[PDB]
């Protein structure tokens, strides 16, 4: 018969569902690394302008 | 392996199980209502189900217009989208044509009535229907009516009027011409006479007369040729697509039943519900579950399988029916021995009767399927007619031969020239023979009455069936004294008294607060006697009327009556035929005493199982 | 017929649904916790 067989047909659709909800659980970490990355590309770049400026000032003064 | 859930009543849990096991099913488990409440349709399912009925409706609708409705077993399997696409042009075309044809007939009808009146009225008011100057009033006159009208106008409208008329094919449609503002004077005159105005329906009336008159003529002429076109098209559609409508109705219909079934399971109101699995091969099987006696006996097999009481299934009924049924024809030369022709029509095929053509294709008064269902009966009607011919030769044992009576072995005119069953006693013995078969049937029923409470374990019915047989000792005692005459009468006045106590002894355990009703139980006995008796007496009587019908009733009974008697023969025959059809209803009236008034059988005030009339109808 | 078929079939389908919910929830959580824990390191790196 089917009995526990039929409940292993659910246990398959709700793994389909669980892959979609493990496909939100992948997307959250991806958007979190792709985000973080631009904020330290930004931190690096801002300090650079402000460090190029610090040396040119101390040059013009020196 | 395809899963099935099946449901039915608790009483037949076992019977359902058994039908199923034989059919091929494995893994049978009982379900409780929680398990059934899980199968509730959804909006997508319900939307398909409303649609499937919509196909079903559209099919009936269109098919009825092209010809006749019927539903074949075959379906034509298609999606919904396919179904909806096939029906939509076929319905559109039928729908248009039936309105067009109806429009033409209505149109033609008006054109036919009124071409000549409007033609006459138009000529009368030629140019006078659009001149501001004059006003005209059309009205219908009959020949008798005209003098009165003429005088009436003339007082109203003086001599400043023109009344001219022309004759259509009856009276005249007449037209009066009056000045504008003497319109009212003329109308008053007609209203007062009781003369109504002549006009046409709607717009055609409003249009000037000439226009209306020319058109009407042209439509009278044109309409039969347009009607011929639409009819041809309608026929060509009927020949090609009648079959397709029938097949789309069948697929939708099955599907409707299927979906309705599921929604009906879902509420979980069923008593007994089963679970099981079937193999692919098994899946078709699971859902399914001498000629004179065996052929009707074969159909009784479906009711063998199904019992609903502790009384034995209604299988004996058919051989109890047979003697009396066969024995209903026992006439002579003029009835029974001519009946042969009547049998051959129903079980064979003739052209003689109008709706019967090829019985082999099941063509009858009855529907073509229905006729196929009562092939079994048609065979038994034939056996009935054939057993009726033999009881004609039975009849001529006592009405012919010189070894049995003094009547000629061959008459000089026609066989059955004399009747000797006109002697009271010879006739009586055949009556008393039938009466006996009625005593037997009383016994058959009363054993069956008692058996119901034995295997159903219902004491009330049990007590009633046993106690009543006490009454039977007393019927047989009293009978012996009347059938043999000086047999008892003193041995059934003393013994009668101990026979009456047996009658009620266990009836009183049952209580029974219909003490008088036992007059009617004896009456029921009397009814089986009185019906077999009439079947005998009335049987011989039909034949004895043939005494002045097919033998002798003219001259002195000389040789010339042979070719004179037919004068009477033709008249009697049909009259006789009509009344002996009444005699064949005595069997089913016999079953109804016992069947329908409780003596071992389902029937009495409704109750499950179907009337014996609908059962024997096919058998 | 045994009531164990229909009964224990409801409760194995029902049990399946429960495990679908559990690991939907404890996974959505997890994903937030990962994001957080990254973004703390993204400040710890930034300051250096």
């Amino acid at each position: 018969k089917l009995e526990a067989i039929l409940s292993q047909e659910v246990e398959a659709e709700i793994q389909a569902l669980l892959q979609e909800a493990e496909a939100k659980a992948e997307a959250v970490k991806r958007e979190a690394e792709e985000k973080a990355k631009a904020l330290l590309q930004a931190r690096e770049r801002a300090l650079e302008a402000q460090y190029r400026a610090a040396l040119r000032r101390a040059e013009s003064a020196g | 392996m395809e899963k099935l859930v099946l449901a039915g009543p608790k009483g037949r849990a076992k019977e359902l199980l058994q039908s199923l096991q034989q059919a091929g099913v494995v893994h049978l488990e009982t379900l409780r209502p929680e398990a059934l409440s899980a199968y509730q349709l959804s909006p997508e399912e319900r939307a398909e189900l409303r649609r499937w009925e919509a196909v079903s409706a559209g099919a009936e609708h269109t098919l009825s217009l092209l010809g006749l409705e019927a539903e074949p077993a075959r379906p034509f399997p298609e999606g919904l989208e396919a179904a909806e696409k096939a029906l939509s042009p076929i319905q559109a075309h039928a729908e248009g044509l039936t309105r067009q044809k109806q429009e033409l007939e209505e149109e033609l009808a008006l054109a036919q009535a009124y071409l000549e009146p409007l033609e006459r009225l138009a000529a009368l008011a030629h140019g006078l229907d659009k001149s501001p100057f004059l006003r005209v009033i059309p009205f219908l006159l009959t020949e008798k009516e005209l003098p009165l009208v003429e005088e009436a106008l003339r007082k109203a409208l003086e001599d400043r009027y023109l009344l001219a008329h022309e004759a259509y094919a009856g009276g005249v449609p007449a037209l009066v011409v009056v000045h504008r503002k003497e319109v009212d004077q003329a109308k008053a005159a007609l209203s007062r006479a009781g003369v109504a105005e002549l006009r046409l329906p709607g717009a055609l009336g409003e249009l000037p007369l000439s226009e209306a008159a020319r058109r009407l003529k042209e439509r009278a002429e044109a309409a039969p040729r347009e009607l011929s076109e639409v009819r041809q098209h309608l026929a060509k559609l009927a020949r090609e697509s009648a079959s397709t409508l029938q097949s789309l109705w069948t697929r939708a219909q099955d599907e409707v039943a299927r979906l309705k079934a599921l929604e009906e399971l879902a509420s979980g109101r069923f008593g007994f519900a089963l679970l099981g699995y079937v193999p692919v091969k098994a899946k078709p099987k699971v859902e399914e579950a001498n000629p004179p006696w065996v052929k009707p006996f074969e159909l009784l097999v479906s009711f063998l399988n199904t019992p609903k009481y502790g009384t034995f299934d209604p299988t004996p009924v058919v051989p109890i029916f047979f003697p009396f049924w066969f024995g209903m024809i026992v006439g002579d030369i003029g009835y029974a021995l001519l009946f042969y022709l009547v049998g051959r029509w129903l079980s064979g095929y003739v052209k003689r009767n109008e709706p019967l053509v090829i019985d082999l294709f099941a063509l009858k008064l009855k529907p073509p399927v229905l006729a196929k269902l009562v092939y079994i009966l048609n065979w038994m009607v034939f056996w009935t007619v054939v057993w009726g011919l033999i009881y004609g030769e039975f009849f001529g044992t006592f009405l012919e031969h010189l070894g049995v009576f003094g009547t000629p072995e061959h008459p000089g005119l026609i066989p059955i020239l004399i009747h000797r069953i006109d002697t009271a006693k010879t006739a009586n013995l055949l009556i008393l023979l039938s009466v006996a078969f009625g005593v037997v049937m009383v016994f058959a029923g009363l054993i069956l009455r008692a058996y119901l409470g034995l295997k159903h374990r219902h004491m009330a019915h049990f007590w009633e069936g046993v106690g009543y047989l006490g009454g039977l000792l007393g019927i047989l005692a009293l009978a012996a004294s009347y059938l043999g005459n000086l047999q008892a009468g003193w041995l059934s006045a003393l013994m009668y008294l101990g026979f009456g106590v047996f009658l009620l002894s266990v009836v009183m355990s049952s209580i029974w607060l219909m003490i008088p009703e036992i007059f009617t139980q004896a009456g029921h006995i009397l009814s089986h006697i009185r019906i077999y008796a009439v079947g005998a007496a009335g049987g011989i009587l039909a034949g004895l009327l043939t005494d002045v019908g097919f033998a002798m009733a003219e001259r002195l009974g000389l040789i010339g009556v042979l070719l004179g008697i037919v004068v009477a023969g033709v008249l009697h025959l049909l009259i006789l035929l009509l009344t002996t059809l009444g005699h064949m209803l005595q069997p089913i009236r016999l079953i109804w005493v016992e069947f329908f008034t409780k003596f071992g059988f389902y029937e009495e005030n409704g109750r499950p199982y179907r009337p014996f009339k609908s059962v024997r109808e096919t058998q | 017929g045994l009531i164990k078929s229909l009964a224990e079939k409801e409760k194995q389908l029902l049990e399946r649904l429960e495990a679908a919910k559990k690991e939907a929830e404890e996974r959505v959580k997890r994903a937030e916790a990962e994001a957080k824990a990254l973004l703390e390191e993204a400040e710890a790196k930034a300051k250096a």
